[PDB]
């Protein structure tokens, strides 16, 4: 679940 | 005493036995020039292939084209930086690559020429596809004359050999075989493959080279291996002008002993053309029939074998012996006439399928041969 | 030379088609058995 | 989108079930000369054959048009993309 | 940031929904895949 947090932060940063 | 000179028997092949051979030729292999004054000449593969086309051998043999080896496949041996620099380098931008060239031992004795990566990939792909077809069991012999450049180290290109496709071929054979025997005939010592497979048991890097003042500077009787590869590095150093009869008397006992003790499943037989009379740098005096008797003896056993090319600093003699060996691989003897081809005017003033020995001081005394055979047998009984 | 290289091309094409058909059949088999492995190893948990 | 490969376009056509014939390979495109028209492939891939092929440029244009036309919604695809990324090992 | 994190919960819930759907329809999905591979094999034959 935590791995999804950084992935979504990556997407919003993109 | 182990060595015993015997008269040279005539060539004889079993007619009952049938052998499948898959000759490999990339038409673009013979189009890269090392330089104006460089002994290396890739044209010999093309001339030999033209000879095999003209002799009518295509009606009894299989021939294909091997896909070029990918960079990752080619990196199965060499370091990433080495292959990266070899790809990135061009004869026109070495000013910015001077330090890399100095580190990688390239430029002075081995220079950079356009199409270098294409040649290296062609040779590697030929070797890898030959090994892959050997594993699949469709063809008993996988002839790849393009490659055989066994002087390439892991991170250095010494002895005019930039990539060592023999290592990759042996690797892809080892993926499905426990023990493969490697035989060398090139005058120079096979430094690259030897260094690669010096600490392993799964290979038998047998060699037949010459010891003296040379560039390799290796191949002593002392070197036998480290770790599990101890006594698994057979070297037979020789001297100037070894003739046909004594070369056969040295080769046949040793190979018979290796096949009786080591018992390999496949053979990676090097067939370097620089071990012949009239060579540019090779000091031997072996004739073409002597160069092919070894191959015929290896073939007579009846096991899968991967024949590769390699050295050879002359063109006509190398092409003649290669086509003769290819014919002998089919249990067919080639006549002495060299049928007309585009490159017919190359083949000397004799215009016959034969390379004739010269008069050189046969420094190979029988005592040296007996001593080296005794040492080889002593270090071989441990297997 | 023309006859030789024509036969050479035909042999190369036949080898290539045989190799590719074998590759496709092997890939189908590999995917089938990978699927069977995944189904067996998904019920254990 | 002609800079792509043949495999990508063929798989795109298969997945979206487009009714466009498979593109002719570059070598297949150069095959079609005056004497090249006498070969088996060209004589069997030009007229009256349902297996007819067409150039890569037109198929690339068709795929580009269909790809730009096909709208997307982040909620439907981003989780699917994440699942596919975390599933490729299996 | 509640608004920024809203998309995060939505993405996590959608991924979990995909996983639950897969875990529910394992049997039919893998039966379909096995039948597809078998028919591909018999067609390639
Ligand atoms: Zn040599």
């Amino acid at each position: 679940n935590i791995s999804l947090n950084e992935e979504v932060t990556f997407f919003e940063k993109a | 005493m182990v060595y015993e000179a015997t008269p040279f028997d005539p060539i004889t092949v079993k007619p009952s036995d049938k052998r499948r051979v898959a000759y490999f030729y990339d038409a673009d292999v013979g189009n890269y020039a090392y330089g104006a004054g460089h002994p290396m000449k890739p044209h010999r593969i093309r001339m030999a292939h033209s000879l095999i086309m003209n002799y009518g051998l295509y009606k009894k043999m299989e021939i294909y084209r091997a896909k070029p080896a990918t960079k990752q496949e080619m990196c199965q041996f060499h370091t990433d930086e080495y292959i990266d620099f070899l790809s990135r380098v061009t004869p026109d931008n070495l000013e910015m690559f001077k330090r890399e060239s100095v580190k990688f031992n390239v430029g002075d004795d081995c220079p950079v020429f356009d199409g270098l990566y294409e040649y290296c990939s062609i040779s590697g792909g030929g070797s890898m596809e030959g090994a892959a077809r050997l594993n699949r069991g469709k063809c008993d012999v996988a002839v790849n004359y393009a490659g055989g450049l066994h002087h390439a180290k892991k991170s250095e290109a010494s002895g005019f050999c930039y990539l060592n496709d023999i290592v990759l071929g042996i690797i892809e054979l080892l993926r499905y075989h426990p023990r493969v025997l490697y035989i060398d005939i090139d005058v120079h010592h096979g430094d690259g493959v030897e260094e690669a497979f010096y600490t392993t048991d799964r290979v038998m890097t047998c060699s037949f080279h010459k010891y003296g003042e040379f560039f390799p500077g290796t191949g002593e009787l002392r070197d036998i291996g480290v770790g599990a590869g101890k006594n698994y590095a057979v070297n037979v150093p020789l001297r100037d002008g070894i003739d046909d009869a004594t070369y056969r008397s040295v080769f046949e006992p040793v190979i018979k002993k290796i096949m009786e003790w080591y018992q390999p499943s496949a053979v990676v037989l090097q067939c370097g053309g620089d071990s012949l009379s009239g060579d540019r740098l090779g000091c031997f005096n072996l004739s073409m029939e002597g160069h092919a008797n070894c191959v015929n003896y290896v073939k007579s056993f009846g096991i899968p074998m991967m024949v590769v090319g390699g050295g050879g600093y002359t063109m006509r003699n190398v092409a003649r012996t290669w086509c003769f060996e290819t014919g002998l691989l089919n249990n067919v003897v080639l006549d002495k006439d060299l049928p007309y081809n585009e490159y017919y005017e190359y083949y000397g003033p004799d215009y016959k399928l034969s390379v004739r020995p010269s008069n050189m001081f046969n420094v190979n005394t029988p005592e040296y041969l007996d001593k080296v055979m005794t040492n080889i047998f002593a270090n071989l009984e441990n297997t | 030379e023309t006859i030789a290289t024509r036969t050479f091309i035909h042999q190369d094409f036949h080898k290539k088609v045989t190799d590719l058909r074998a590759r496709l059949l092997n890939r189908t088999t590999q995917t089938w058995y990978d699927i069977n492995k995944e189904r067996r190893d998904m019920d254990i948990v | 989108f002609e800079e792509y490969t043949d495999a990508f376009l063929r798989r795109y056509k298969d997945h979206f079930q487009l009714d466009v014939p498979d593109n002719l390979t570059l070598q297949g495109y150069l095959l079609g000369s005056k004497l090249g028209a006498k070969t088996y492939s060209y004589k069997r891939n030009t007229q009256g054959q349902h297996d007819k092929r067409i150039h890569k440029r037109d198929l690339a244009n068709v795929v580009r048009r269909h790809f730009d036309e096909h709208s997307i919604k982040e909620t439907d695809c981003i989780p699917q993309f994440i699942y596919k990324v975390k599933n490729q090992k299996k | 940031l509640s608004r920024k994190d809203k998309r995060r919960f939505n993405i996590e819930s959608k991924v979990n929904k995909i996983y639950q759907n897969f875990y529910s329809e394992r049997d039919n999905q893998y039966k379909d895949r096995l039948t597809a591979l078998q028919t591909d094999l018999t067609s390639l034959h």
